[PDB]
């Protein structure tokens, strides 16, 4: 196989691929690898245009969602952060394969473990402390919610970087942040 | 891939620099076309700063403030295989490594150009 069926990513060095506040104003690098019932994930977000380059005084949180359908295939429409033309799929070299994901449920967060109506439940969350800029003097929290911004028969991943309130005139930028979850299949 | 190696372009302040980036596409490269130019200024510590972009059949500029209005793709048909750009009225601040990334999943290529700007002509 030319591609790796155990990995779904945005490629290592994606181009601005999100229009969070304004058109293509951010780069979301996300890689998901399936290891049995657990997905090892590494996410990273950085502002490249507009307010994301200069965190507004009132901003306390910056977040993105990835909503998938019942086959685990990403849906490129609000509120999914990645734009329609953005790379997302099996890994093939430093790029993405053009094949459609046919084992998508292997990467989706398990709904029995994280019921769609349970996003507020601590268990549907993996919360950690990290640092803006990667600067240890600028602590922030990262919360990953599982299936909280769902449909039905659908799945989702939500990433919230909070505690930004006290960080101004700084571009929004996170370190590579790790996380994991039990898989649907 | 891109048709030219990593090169060094030496120009004089005020002149215009032509940064060539021509590419060929493979039959396999069936994904959407993305062209991104980044820059790592010599004067500061920033690296891989987005300069101009071609995504979803549209051009997006206005990313790097100091280079505002002085960057444009040279070709009127990028898809044909030419991602080249021009940096007009060069300033000493423009010195740095400019990178051209041309992507068509699964295809990906990049080229690095080290642009040097001299106060007055001569590399003699």
């Amino acid at each position: 196989t030319p591609y790796d069926p155990l990995t779904l990513w945005t490629t290592p060095d994606p181009s601005p691929n999100c229009s969070l506040i304004q058109e293509l104003d951010a780069k979301l690098t996300l890689c998901l690898t399936k290891n049995g019932s657990i997905v090892n994930g590494i996410v990273s977000l950085v502002g490249v245009k507009g307010n994301l380059l200069n965190i507004q005084s009132t901003t306390t949180t910056v977040g993105v969602h990835l909503v998938f359908d019942e086959q685990g295939r990403l849906i490129t429409s609000t509120p999914t952060a990645l734009v329609p033309q953005a790379s997302w799929g099996y890994r093939q070299g430093q790029s993405v394969s053009t094949n459609t994901v046919t084992n998508g449920l292997g990467f989706m967060p398990n709904v029995s473990a994280y019921p769609r109506p349970n996003a507020s439940e601590a268990k549907s969350q993996m919360v950690s402390l990290t640092y803006l800029q990667g600067d240890t003097s600028k602590p922030i929290t990262m919360k990953v919610a599982f299936n909280g911004i769902t449909s039905l028969n659908g799945y989702s991943l939500t990433f919230m970087w909070s505690g930004l309130s006290n960080y101004i005139n700084q571009p929004f930028s996170t370190p590579s942040c790790s996380f994991s979850y039990i898989t649907q299949e | 891939g891109i048709t030219t190696p990593e090169e060094m372009i030496e120009k004089a302040k005020g002149e215009t620099a032509y940064l060539p980036c021509k590419f060929t596409l493979s039959p396999e490269d069936q994904g959407p076309l993305d062209i991104e130019w980044l820059i790592s200024p010599a004067d500061n510590q920033k690296v891989d700063q987005v300069i101009i972009l071609y995504s979803g059949d549209k051009i997006y500029d206005d990313y790097y403030p100091d280079l505002k209005g002085r960057v444009h793709f040279t070709s009127n048909d990028l898809k044909s295989g030419d991602a080249s750009i021009n940096v007009t009225n060069l300033q000493l601040s423009d010195i740095g490594t400019y990178q051209c990334k041309v992507k068509k999943a699964p295809g990906v290529a990049n080229k690095k150009i080290h642009l040097v700007v001299l106060v007055k002509p001569s590399g003699a």
